[PDB]
């Protein structure tokens, strides 16, 4: 899933990988 | 296709040749010219009617505009005693003149 | 092949399109041969009674 | 021809960024002012795109991976064509285009191109303007197919998109002006199709064709004064992708977002839309792939005997040969196949060394001693004495027949079928031959004959392909 | 590239000859040569020409139907035949590289590599 503001507002996006932990492929927030 | 040449110039060693080459409506054709001494094979000295080729000495000035196309030697010295040929291309014949004849005095 | 009705179009095909297309597979424009011209192609009038 | 400038001009090579470039119309179809996700060869967006010169004489044959993206500035026409192929040699045809100033010329000959192919470049005094150029490209041009000719393709910045589908050649191209400084501009431009040229060979290889002047010239060097002029081209390479072209009213591309560069350009991709609105949506799935297999079997048993007939310490006589069952075991073949100790082995229907992976439901071992000259008759629909008074084989089906000689063994014990000996004397055709022919019967009963099966070692805590005794 | 001139000799009018012209290194393709007599007391006097893939051939006015130029880049030669003579075909010939490459760069350049010719004399 994509976590975005908006294309009107900036092209910033975060990244939601729904049910997996973090150990598979700038921050990482488990 | 003709290349008209005067038979033989002479000059002085220190002083300046001059050679021409005349026919028809020459200007509109490149023109080499060509060394050879005797009993040896020849040698370029000028060609595009400005072009000298590498080791080709900067008094071997030249250009062709017109009926006749010119070869001047400035600082003429005693190497430079030899046959200078005209030379042209008429729709892919190469035409070679007559050929004037250098006596360094 | 199709049925329709073949008008005058305005639509500026390019060189190299020789028909246009419209939504959901189906013809909307094309260019007849032997002319090079682009006719719209617009489907005959209905409705419910 | 054919002079060579790569003396030793070796730099490594170096990148600008293809911004948002080499988008074409991948497609033959008006569309109105709709967001059409396309899958295609395409170049991806803020891609490194090699950045080769027109001097440095920068002319390596580069690799046509699935179709390329060329770009150049050349304020002078100096970039002449390209030289696609496999070989660029001989005994393979190659794909030539050249355009002299008004004329574009395609030839795909079976050319004999030189190391630095190029063009020179004159001009005669009497008219400065038919930049007289002669070919250095190829010394050899001959037993040619295709030959087309058309108006030529070409800070006027020139793009093309060369791409090699299904026996057609396809090219896309677009010429602008531009006022950048030196690398490609930001403003999105759409390329069009050319030509579909159906040439119809393999491309692997490619490399542009330069325009050089004659600067200078040292007697023999041929290599003396070839100046480069001043330009600079661009190779990418197309890469699968999807994209988003927004069509206009008219048809034209004004737009695209790549698909696979980013997950926002994804996202817009889904979503089909250039403006994404503020919230989450979910666009793909995420899956581990498995990193090997791991295949595994029941624990080796009884081997077939596979012990007892070649080995017989007698064999029978051929008018009365042995026929002994087999049955409720694994059959090695692959033993026997990599023995050398086999004069003859013929086997109708299956290869050999599938026999592994097959089953069958019985099999039969006919045996007996014959001699190497009525070793032939053991084939179906043949005749001769063994043939015709001995055994026979049917028309149909037959399995595999085994021979060797046995010369230092079995050399008057031995008879045929009326009844005549061999005159088997230990000193070819009349040395005596053991034939052990193998019957399969592969549709009597349920399968119990079969190959092994060989097993892998076992990977554990990680995502992989298993197979256990068949699940 | 150096070239070297061989086959000249003498032979009786209407007889024939094979003229010769190995080149020094394998730059010999990049030229168009061309073969120039020298009559024992004359000047230059253009014999013919053949271009780098031997795809034009060019003869003198005198000497066309005679001469058949040759020329093979794999041994790296060039070669004249000589036919039915003249008896003023008696002179040193000379093999010359131009450096052009088809018929309409010859005339951008000049003879520029020469081998020290060979002599033919056609006498009875
Ligand atoms: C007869 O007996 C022996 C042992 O059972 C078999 O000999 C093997 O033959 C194969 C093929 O020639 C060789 O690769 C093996 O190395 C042999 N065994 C040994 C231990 O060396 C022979 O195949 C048997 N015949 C039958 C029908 O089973
Ligand atoms: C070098 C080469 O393969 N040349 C081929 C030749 O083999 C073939 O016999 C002939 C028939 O078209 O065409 C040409
Ligand atoms: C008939 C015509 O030219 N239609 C449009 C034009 O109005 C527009 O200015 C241009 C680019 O915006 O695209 C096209
Ligand atoms: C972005 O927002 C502004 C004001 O919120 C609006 O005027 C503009 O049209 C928007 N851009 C779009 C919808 O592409
Ligand atoms: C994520 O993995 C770590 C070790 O890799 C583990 O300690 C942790 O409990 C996991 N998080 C879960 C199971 O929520
Ligand atoms: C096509 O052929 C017809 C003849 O039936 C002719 O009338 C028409 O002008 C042709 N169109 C062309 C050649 O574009």
């Amino acid at each position: 899933s994509v976590i975005t503001p908006g294309t009107n507002t900036s092209n910033q996006v975060a990244v939601l990988y729904q049910d997996v932990n973090c150990t598979e492929v700038s921050n990482v927030f488990q | 296709y003709e290349l008209t040449q005067p038979p033989s110039v002479s000059v002085s060693p220190g002083q300046t040749a001059t050679i021409t080459c005349s026919g028809d409506k020459l200007g509109d054709k490149y023109a080499c010219w060509y060394q050879q001494r005797p009993g040896q094979s020849p040698v370029l000295v000028i060609y595009q009617d400005s072009k000298r080729p590498s080791g080709i000495p900067e008094r071997f000035s030249g250009s062709n505009s017109g009926n006749t196309a010119t070869l001047t030697i400035g600082g003429t010295q005693a190497m430079d005693e030899a046959a200078y040929f005209c030379q042209a291309w008429d729709s892919n014949t190469g035409v070679f003149g007559g050929g004037t004849k250098l006596t360094v005095l | 092949t199709g049925t329709g009705v073949l008008t005058e179009s305005n639509k500026k095909f390019l060189p190299f399109q020789q028909f246009g297309r419209d939504i959901a597979d189906t013809t909307d424009a094309v260019r007849d041969p032997q002319t090079l011209e682009i006719l719209d192609i617009t489907p005959c009038s209905f409705g419910g009674v | 021809q054919c002079v060579n400038l790569t003396t030793r001009t070796q730099l490594p090579p170096a990148y600008t960024n293809s911004f948002t470039r080499g988008v074409y119309y991948p497609d033959k179809v008006f569309r109105s002012s709709v967001l059409h996700s396309t899958q295609d060869l395409f170049l991806p967006f803020f891609s490194n795109v090699t950045w080769f010169h027109a001097k440095r004489f920068d002319n390596p044959v580069l690799p046509f991976n699935d179709g390329v993206y060329f770009a150049s500035t050349e304020k002078s026409n100096i970039i002449r064509g390209w030289i696609f192929g496999t070989t660029l040699d001989s005994k393979t045809q190659s794909l030539l285009i050249v355009n002299n100033a008004t004329n574009v010329v395609i030839k795909v000959c079976e050319f004999q191109f030189c190391n630095d192919p190029f063009l020179g470049v004159y001009y005669h005094k009497n008219n400065k303007s038919w930049m007289e150029s002669e070919f250095r490209v190829y010394s050899s041009a001959n037993n040619c197919t295709f030959e087309y000719v058309s108006q030529p393709f070409l800070k006027n910045l020139r793009e093309f998109v060369f791409k090699n589908i299904d026996g057609y050649f396809k090219i896309y191209s677009k010429h602008t002006p531009i006022n950048l400084v030196r690398d490609l501009p930001q403003g999105f431009s759409a390329l069009e199709p050319l030509v579909d040229l159906p040439i119809g060979i393999n491309i692997t290889r490619f490399q542009t064709l330069l325009a050089l002047h004659r600067s200078y010239l040292t007697p023999g060097d041929s290599s003396s004064g070839w100046t480069a002029g001043a330009a600079a081209y661009y190779v990418g390479y197309l890469q699968p992708r999807t994209f988003l072209l927004k069509y206009n009213e008219n048809g034209t591309i004004t737009d695209a977002v790549d698909c696979a560069l980013d997950p926002l350009s994804e996202t817009k991709c889904t979503l089909k839309s250039f403006t994404v609105e503020k919230g989450i949506y979910q666009t793909s799935n995420f899956r581990v792939q498995p990193t090997e297999s791991i295949v595994r079997f029941p624990n080796i048993t009884n081997l077939c005997p596979f012990g007892e007939v070649f080995n017989a310490t007698r064999f029978a006589s051929v008018y009365a040969w042995n026929r002994k069952r087999i049955s409720n075991c694994v059959a090695d073949y692959s033993v026997l196949y990599n023995s050398a100790s086999f004069s003859t082995f013929k086997c109708y229907g299956v290869s050999p060394t599938k026999l592994n992976d097959l089953c069958f439901t019985n099999v039969y071992a006919d045996s007996f001693v014959i001699r190497g000259d009525e070793v032939r008759q053991i084939a179906p629909g043949q005749t001769g004495k063994i043939a015709d008074y001995n055994y026979k084989l049917p028309d149909d089906f037959t399995g595999c027949v085994i021979a060797w000689n046995s010369n230092n063994l079995d050399s008057y014990n031995y008879l045929y079928r009326p009844l005549q000996s061999y005159g088997f004397q230990p000193t070819v055709g009349y040395q005596p031959y053991r034939v052990v022919v193998l019957s399969f019967e592969l549709l009597h009963a349920p399968a119990t004959v079969c190959g092994p099966k060989k097993s892998t070692n076992l990977v554990k805590n990680k995502c992989v392909n298993f197979n256990f005794n068949g699940l | 590239v150096q070239l070297v001139e061989s086959g000249g000799g003498l032979v009786k009018p209407g007889g024939s000859l094979r003229l010769s012209c190995a080149a020094s290194e394998f730059t010999f393709s990049s030229y168009s040569m061309n073969w120039v007599r020298q009559a024992p007391g004359k000047g230059l006097e253009w014999v013919s020409s053949i271009s780098s893939s031997g795809s034009q051939i060019y003869y003198a006015d005198s000497v066309k139907g005679r001469f058949t130029i040759s020329r093979d880049n794999a041994k790296k030669s060039l070669y004249l035949q000589m036919n039915s003579l003249r008896v003023e075909d008696t002179a040193v010939y000379y093999c010359a590289t131009n450096g052009g490459a088809h018929s309409s760069t010859w005339s951008f350049y000049g003879m520029d590599v020469w081998g020290q010719g060979t002599t033919v004399t056609v006498s009875s």
